[PDB]
RNA sequence: CCAUGAUAAGGAUUAUAAAUUGAAAGUGUUAAUAUCAUAAUCAAAAUUUAUUAUUUAUAUUAAAUAUGUAUGUGUAGAUAAAAUAAGAA
């Protein structure tokens, strides 16, 4: 669910600024690339004006192809990860199975036997635990191990 | 009142509203809109690479074209031989007497005006001359 | 503001306000009241008057 | 200070380079034929002057001609003779800048003729621009007003003996000095043309009807002449070095210090313009732009539209009380005031329209009409030259016929609310607002108004037409003169329209109240029966209305007797008075727009009058 | 064929002379002093690239999303002056210039 | 095909070389510490190994202010152009749209 | 703020008479609501209007009452004048809120639409980057910056 | 009837 | 170069100077000179074409 | 929990959609427990509104509700 | 070509006059229009332009007034509060009678110009300042609202023992 | 040219109800009258003609070739549309 709006508006009489009524290209739809449609002043039909501006279909398409890229940008902000190869060898037990390709067969889940109901898919490993494997010839770990809490130790949160 | 053969077979049905970019008979009366940073990217091809299109070349054994396509794009020699080189226009043809380099790579229909500025005043009817006048097109 | 003269006739005459009853005898009266005070009056606003149609029916005739 | 620097640059002993006429390349073309446009004419079309500079060129001379014109610094912001009021408004000034800035650009643009604009004393400025140019024959046409007819004898004196001046001590020089001019006059101002009337003037009988008689009579000059003497100018060569360039025609760059620049409102001497700003409701949908060929536009449209219902109503041979509201009436009296449209152009059009539909029968009397209308411009024109200065003095021209007319009476106080529209009177309250917003008011407007200064209340009538004269864009001087005295019972002629009461006038004309109700919306609850008396309401109706006096609508400035008695401070509610609206109105606090505002927002004053506070 | 000599000398002329600052004073990336705020930056980090790009308005934004240091402020917050109003020259003080401009140069909207 | 990708820079992998060349040339670590094996900065698709080559913008402004195009003329696609248009659908067969072929 | 184009003024009836759509919509209701709360100022306008607004939504899918027919139109009167009150209040809220909005916007130093008042320091009206070279009501022309209503540093 | 006002 | 990628890109030498003659009050072209019988190329076509 | 069928979109945050999530929780409710039946039927919860948008035509102007222009 | 200086039938082709109106059919005229507003008349210009508030907008205002409040600036605060206690006075009920004026209907040939015309130019007459159904000035009473600054929450040191 | 017929547009009184707010009175092409009739798209084309909702000032020309014109106080006259999932008594 978002709230922005994905439509373009449909093409009517000349839209004046006033409440509840803006220009359709007034800089705010569809954030500033309204810019790329828009085409200010009176304008002769005779002999003035490019028709894919006109075009109902052609600027749906463009504000299309914008929502698309908003979505692809966000979704790369999403993903902080990376992908690395892995020989089946030193993946974690998780890992050394047959994982369907993308959109091929049901969503599967890392190993629901010990109550784990996640996506494999989605699953993102951290890198300290993969230090090891990941760099065997580095020598000193130049990364520092993980520091874990203790869940059963008494801290404040237990109303010590 | 443009006259033609089609002219009665078909009808214009008022000025009904037509598929982007598919009206039934194209009649380019921007081709000669002059647009200077545009210059190369206005009514010619896309891409640089492209070669000029076959209408710029004779195919087989021919005996003579009265006029040459309008697609035909103007080069060097169309200058430098010095021949005769038309394009069919309204109301007849217009020949290229004129050679300069400067329209060199631009096509024949670019170079052209469709829509000549120019009125006759012989065929132009009394109501007709009245109309322009009042239109302010004829003092 | 300017006064004006109680004896002799000004060039431009003012008109007084208009005193009205404060008692209503009959409802008739509270209804001429009414009326002469426009509160049975059409809000309307005159735009147009009938002098055009008069001179409509003067030009037919 | 502007004037002053003007002076000090142009008016110097010896002219800079920097303001200087080329000098022509050809010998033959280095004299050319000067016309002078002056501001009673600011048209090409039908302009005397101009066509005889055009044929006198054609025939010998100097082949180029060329065309200049001086805007006096004298009256735009300078006092009145009484009250201070401006001789042209901001709104009169804008009008006229316009007016000739569409001038010069059909004249520099459609028949190549330089327009030489200058600001400052005509008197000054034209002999030396004569000189210096080389003018053979200097055309020019017949000025007569007061203020004016000097000016142009002081001109055409100064350019028989080749007179010059020389900057503020403006020490005439000689012509042999430098850094067979002869002037000629023609008479263009009115519709008829002197010599043509078939009565001279100085034996014309006093009265509009006589001279009506005499209309029918009378003869006009056709324009086809004038006009082919004009566009002969397009093929007659001019000088091209004057000629405007594309930068200075776009505004680009400012133009050179010897084409003139026209003034500006900021520097002519108005310095306030938000508090000369007037922000009230505009009614008339219709207004006139400035522009000969705007003017052209608007008759063949009013024509066509059919505009002679306003002349006359069909079927109505008696003439019928106007309508004020209406958009019908022709709107073309600013242009012949300013001298865009000429009379003869307008009577030739409209005895075109009627020629052409004169299947019609009564198209015939609508011509007349307007016949008659213009017939009586020219009447008051006529009659402004027979008095001459003796108009202007008090108690109008002739004080014989004023015997019923009391003592005048000055108040700074109702003049000011007179002048700003405060009267309890909804007609004359819808036309000052008319006067004021709107370019001018109509005909029973200026009478009602002109009536309840001079007798209704008994203020000076000079005090009503020197306001007419800053509102008023189609203002005329002996035409405007003329009619506030004949309406103040100054010029007391029989056999003419008779004065009547401002009731009498709004109960005739506005009788529904449509006029009032579109310029007081207000107003607009309040039935027809008390439309033009909402003074004599009671408390009651005025809640039912919701109207109440002096809070929302004011007070009349007369009152019935005994209202002092029955009427408390609260209710009168003084609208000028030391920290009102009025006087915060501008921002220095010199009060506002109204009485003696030449003298409180007057930067440039020339002249000194009386300045006190209150 | 002057016309396009023209226009083409023209829109070199245009293209190679500078304009004016198309970011708008108004707005809160640009409204600190220019001793202050991102005029500090743009005078000791971008200052020398300005006078090669001449202010044009695409060659500004882009340095400007290269530079760093503002992040998306150049968009999500920051407003610049409309398409006709960042073409003027370098000093102009005044609205009415973009109607000035040259009428038989086919640039189309280029100076 | 757009967006054209701008030509390469020697230490913008990654901030620690940045610091490294750029800044200090002090910084004792050259570059952050690389994997044996092979990262696919861009996951979903399989580009040339060995070419440079630009990734989804994270910001916004790159998105609008990059050098791409809009479309002006009709839509082509490799397929559909059988079918002129939405309005005119050619269906060589009346099939159902529903219809599997095994 | 964002909207910098010169815009055109509906009449307050034409305002008023939109029902659920632009002028009683919530969330321009709960907008202005937030705004007044901030402030610090009592939201009784707001809420004179609220009340009213909801009973005559909730009202307004059913028939009007049958009547008799009253001889005197005291029925009548008594209609209109409550239509007017109603009418009057939600004018009243409406200058409320054209009124506290250029306040906001003044001390946020926001720089309005064309053509608006602001009565801190700008009271001849705002007119930036504008189509036409002039004021357009003042038909006076402008600086090539817009204006600086305010100072530089925040 | 939906708002009434003592004052 | 087009102007919606790099205008600034563009110098006065591309202008050929001496095609036109250029106004001295206004930086304006006043007209272009003839450019075909003055214009002499040794490569009409490309030189790996030979014929 | 609610299953949104027919046309999807986006954000459903309007009153037409608004109604439609109340009618199919009240229908629940009512299913769930007999008599809660009487105080929803009552009030209208239950009952069904026929109106729909006006459908597409190509003759309107806009392709609802306006013509085109007549001289 | 070396462009020949006498060009023989392009420049005799009847240059076509500039425009002369504006709008439809480019006859508008340039007169002042039920657009102008009266920025004399009250705080705020008569019809009011259409400004809309955003949640940026505040937010801003929220940070503005937690920083005057931070900083012990009152003097907006009571200023504000004075504006909203003279501009928010409840209505007084109209007396019977009151009805605001409606424009007359015909039905041969309904001119909606004229119609919108007349409402725009009585709302425009119709200014705050002469508005006297809402109660101003000092001599009404307002039993809602704290009369003068001294006794705010603000200047709670003064109200002891 | 003329050479029989036939479909359209055009809302004013049969209503709530378990229901639809588009008509038959006729719109170029169609089936009997003849008596020089080769007028027909397969591209790149020639406004003078009643019956047609165009994008208005932060970011603007990449693929079949696709609009260079008119900034001028939301501005005369004349005129168009809607009481159906919308909000009007
Ligand atoms: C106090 C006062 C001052 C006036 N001042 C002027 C003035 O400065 N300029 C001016 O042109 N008229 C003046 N008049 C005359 C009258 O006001 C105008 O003729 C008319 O009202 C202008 O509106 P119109 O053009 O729509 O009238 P129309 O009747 O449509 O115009 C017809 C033309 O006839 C002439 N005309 C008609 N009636 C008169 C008249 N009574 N007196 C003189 N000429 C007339 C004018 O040239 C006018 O333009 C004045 C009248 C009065 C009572």
């Amino acid at each position: 669910v978002s709230t922005g709006e994905f439509d373009h508006p449909p093409f009517q009489f000349r839209q004046r600024h006033t409440f509840n009524t803006t220009p359709l290209h007034d800089a705010n739809r569809f954030g500033g690339r309204t810019a790329y449609l828009r085409e200010i002043g009176p304008v002769n039909i005779k002999k003035q004006g490019r028709r894919f501006k006109k075009d109902p279909r052609t600027v749906q398409f463009n504000v299309d192809v914008w929502c698309a890229q908003q979505t692809l940008r966000k979704r790369w902000k999403q993903r902080d990860w990376e992908v690395i190869e892995i020989p089946f060898r030193l993946v974690p037990r998780e890992q050394q199975r047959v994982i369907p390709e993308l959109y091929t067969d049901i969503p599967q889940m890392t190993d629901p036997a010990r109550n784990d109901f996640s996506n494999i898919r989605n699953k993102v490993y951290d890198r300290e635990e993969l230090q090891g494997v990941l760099f065997p010839a580095a020598g000193a770990m130049l990364y520092p191990p993980l520091q874990r809490v203790d869940k059963q130790a008494m801290t404040l949160d237990k109303y010590l | 009142i443009a006259k033609s053969a089609f002219g009665f077979y078909l009808a214009r049905r008022g000025q009904r509203k037509y598929p982007f970019l598919r009206r039934p008979h194209i009649k380019n009366t921007h081709s000669m809109n002059p647009s200077a940073p545009y210059f190369w990217s206005f009514m010619t091809a896309k891409s640089q690479m492209a070669f000029l299109p076959e209408e710029n070349y004779i195919t087989g054994d021919w005996t003579g074209k009265f006029f040459v396509s309008k697609r035909q794009v103007y080069t060097l020699q169309h200058a430098t031989s010095g021949a005769k080189v038309r394009v069919k226009s309204f109301p007849s043809i217009f020949e290229f007497n004129s050679p300069s380099r400067w329209n060199i790579g631009k096509e024949m229909n670019t170079l052209t005006k469709p829509r000549m500025d120019l009125i006759d005043e012989q065929m132009l009817t009394k109501k007709q001359r009245l109309d322009y006048v009042r239109a302010g097109l004829l003092p | 503001y300017l006064a004006s003269s109680n004896s002799r006739v000004d060039t431009l005459p003012v008109e007084r306000p208009l005193s009205h009853a404060v008692t209503f005898n009959s409802d008739a009266e509270a209804e001429d009241q009414l009326k002469w005070e426009g509160f049975y009056a059409e809000p309307y606003v005159d735009q147009a008057p009938t002098s055009d149609i008069d001179d409509m029916a003067h030009t037919f005739m | 200070n502007y004037l002053s620097e003007q002076d000090a640059l142009y008016l110097s002993p010896t002219t800079p380079e920097e303001a200087r006429v080329p000098s022509a390349l050809c010998p033959q073309l280095s004299a050319c034929v000067m016309v002078v446009f002056a501001a009673n004419d600011m048209r090409v079309h039908d302009n005397y002057a101009l066509a005889l500079a055009a044929t006198r060129a054609e025939a010998a001379g100097g082949l180029p001609v060329i065309a200049v014109t001086v805007v006096d610094y004298r009256m735009f912001a300078q006092p009145s003779a009484v009250g201070g009021f401006f001789r042209q408004s901001p709104m009169r000034a804008r009008f006229f800048l316009e007016t000739l800035a569409a001038l010069r650009y059909k004249l520099e643009r459609e028949l190549r003729i330089p327009l030489l604009v200058r600001c400052g004393r005509p008197e000054d400025h034209i002999p030396r621009l004569v000189v210096e140019c080389g003018a053979i024959d200097v055309f020019l046409t017949t000025q007569y007003a007061p203020h004016e007819k000097e000016v142009h004898n002081d001109i055409v004196e100064a350019i028989n003996q080749r007179r010059w001046v020389s900057r503020d001590p403006t020490a005439g020089y000689k012509a042999i000095e430098h850094d067979a001019p002869v002037a000629h006059s023609v008479w263009q101002t009115t519709l008829v043309h002197i010599d043509d009337l078939p009565v001279p003037v100085a034996s014309m009988v006093e009265g509009e009807r006589w001279y009506h008689d005499d209309v029918t009579t009378a003869n006009i000059r056709p324009t086809a002449a004038f006009d082919r003497c004009i566009n002969r100018l397009s093929d007659l060569p001019a000088r091209g070095d004057l000629l405007p360039t594309t930068g200075e025609l776009s505004g680009l760059e400012p133009p050179p210090l010897y084409r003139g620049r026209a003034p500006t409102l900021v520097e002519l001497g108005y310095g306030s313009p938000e508090a000369f700003i007037e922000e009230e409701v505009i009614a008339t949908q219709s207004s006139h732009p400035p522009g000969e060929d705007a003017a052209i536009e608007r008759v063949l449209d009013w024509l066509m539209d059919g505009g002679m219902t306003s002349m006359l109503r069909y079927g109505r041979d008696r003439r019928t009380n106007t309508k004020m509201y209406s958009q019908r009436l022709s709107r073309l009296s600013p242009y012949l005031s300013c001298g865009a449209l000429s009379p003869r152009r307008f009577y030739e059009e409209l005895r075109r329209f009627t020629s052409e539909h004169l299947r019609d029968n009564f198209v015939q009397q609508q011509y007349r009409e307007a016949l008659l209308r213009l017939s009586r411009r020219d009447y008051w024109h006529w009659m402004g030259l027979r008095y001459g200065p003796l108009l202007f003095y008090e108690y109008g021209p002739r004080p014989e016929h004023t015997d019923d007319i009391a003592d005048w009476r000055h108040d700074p106080k109702i003049v000011q609310k007179w002048c700003a529209g405060l009267t309890g009177i909804p007609f004359a309250d819808a036309a000052m607002r008319e006067l004021t917003l709107t370019g001018f008011v109509a005909d029973e407007g200026r009478q009602g108004l002109i009536w309840l200064l001079s007798r209704g209340y008994g203020q000076d009538w000079r005090l009503g037409a020197e306001w007419l004269e800053r509102c008023s864009i189609d203002y005329d001087p002996f035409v405007c003169y003329g009619n506030c005295a004949y309406y103040s019972e100054l010029v007391r002629d029989d056999f003419g329209e008779t004065v009547r009461n401002i009731h009498w006038l709004a109960h005739h004309h506005d009788q529904t109240g449509i006029y009032v109700k579109k310029w007081l919306p207000q107003l607009s609850k309040i039935p027809p029966v008390y439309i033009h008396r909402p003074h004599v309401l009671t408390e009651r109706m005025q809640a039912m209305h919701g109207v109440q006096l002096g809070k929302n609508y004011p007070y009349p400035l007369k009152l019935w007797d005994g209202a002092q008695y029955t009427l408390s401070s609260e209710h009168l509610t003084t609208y000028f008075s030391e920290g009102s609206q009025w006087h915060r109105k501008a921002k220095n606090g010199a009060g506002g727009s109204g009485y003696a505002e030449a003298l409180r927002h007057g930067t440039v004053i020339l002249e000194p009058h009386q300045l006190q506070s209150s | 064929h002057r016309a396009l000599a023209d226009s083409l000398r023209a829109y070199v002329e245009f293209s190679t002379s500078k304009r004016v600052e198309p970011w708008d004073a108004r707005f809160k990336p640009f409204d600190r002093i220019e001793k202050d705020g991102v005029y500090v930056l743009m005078r000791y980090m971008m200052e020398e690239k300005l006078q090669l790009c001449n202010y044009h308005h695409r060659p500004v934004k882009r340095l400007f999303c290269n530079i760093g240091l503002m992040g998306p402020q150049i968009t999500t917050k920051a407003r610049w002056k409309p398409y006709r109003f960042a073409t003027n020259p370098a000093g102009t003080s005044k609205a009415e210039r973009m109607y000035q401009r040259d009428k038989t140069v086919y640039t189309h909207g280029h100076n | 095909r757009f967006p054209p990708t701008p030509s390469e820079t020697p230490a913008t992998q990654d901030w620690m070389a940045y610091t490294a060349k750029y800044l200090d040339k002090q910084f004792t670590i050259s570059a952050e510490p690389a994997p044996v094996y092979n990262v696919n900065k861009l996951w979903p698709m399989q580009q040339i190994p060995g070419k440079v080559d630009q990734t989804p913008f994270e910001e916004d402004q790159t998105w609008l202010l990059h050098s791409i195009p809009v479309q002006q003329l009709e839509m082509h696609h490799h397929e559909k152009d059988l079918q002129d248009l939405p309005f005119i659908n050619h269906e060589q067969f009346p099939r159902s749209l529903e219809w599997n072929a095994p | 703020n964002t909207f910098l184009t010169s815009s055109v003024a509906t009449p307050p009836i034409s305002v008023i008479r939109t029902g659920p759509k632009w002028w009683a919509h919530p969330e321009r209701m709960v907008r202005q609501k937030l705004m007044y709360f901030t402030l610090g100022v009592d939201q009784l306008p707001l809420r004179r209007t609220a009340v009213i607004q909801r009973d005559l939504q909730r009202f307004h899918m059913c028939k009007p009452p049958p009547r008799v027919g009253d001889s005197t139109g005291y029925k009548r009167s008594r209609a209109a004048q409550l239509n007017t009150w109603y009418r009057r209040i939600q004018y009243q809220e409406y200058h409320m809120q054209h009124l506290f909005t250029r306040h906001v916007w003044g001390l946020l130093r926001v720089y309005p639409g064309n053509t608006t008042k602001i009565q801190g320091k700008a009271d001849d009206g705002y007119v930036g980057y504008d189509s036409v070279p002039f004021h357009r009501y003042n038909r006076a022309p402008l600086p090539f910056p817009a204006r600086e209503l305010y100072e530089r540093r925040k | 009837i939906s708002y009434m006002e003592d004052v | 170069n087009r102007p919606e990628v790099a205008m600034h890109r563009n110098t006065v030498g591309l202008l050929p100077a001496h095609m036109w003659e250029t106004d001295k009050k206004t930086g304006k072209v006043k007209s272009v000179k003839d450019s075909v019988r003055d214009y002499q190329t040794k490569t009409p076509y490309p030189k790996w074409v030979q014929l | 929990h609610i299953v949104s069928e027919g046309h999807a979109m986006p954000s459903i945050a309007n009153e037409i959609a608004a109604f439609a999530l109340r009618m199919a929780v009240a229908n629940a409710l009512v299913k769930l427990i007999p008599l809660t039946r009487i105080p929803l039927k009552k009030s209208g919860l239950l009952s069904v509104d026929r109106r729909r948008e006006r459908g597409q035509f190509p003759g309107y102007l806009d392709g609802k509700k306006v013509k085109r222009r007549f001289a | 070509t070396a462009t020949p200086e006498r060009f023989s039938v392009l420049g005799t082709t009847h240059p076509k006059p500039k425009r002369t109106g504006f709008g439809r059919n480019n006859k508008m005229r340039s007169k002042p229009s039920d657009n102008v507003a009266w920025y004399d008349k009250g705080p705020v210009e008569w019809l009011p332009r259409p400004v809309r508030l955003t949640y940026d907008h505040l937010d801003q205002l929220q940070q503005w007034t937690m920083r005057a409040t931070l900083d012990g600036r009152t003097e907006e605060f009571n200023r504000i509060r004075d504006l909203h206690r003279e501009w928010s006075q409840h209505p007084l009920m109209p007396v019977l009678g009151d009805v605001e004026p409606k424009f007359p209907l015909n039905l041969f040939k309904q001119n909606h110009r004229a119609k919108k015309r007349f409402l725009v130019r009585w709302h425009k007459a119709n200014t705050p300042a002469n508005w006297l159904w809402m109660p101003r000035g000092p001599t009404v009473v307002t039993p809602l609202h704290r009369t003068n600054p001294t006794q705010y929450p603000e200047n709670w040191k003064q109200m002891v023992q």
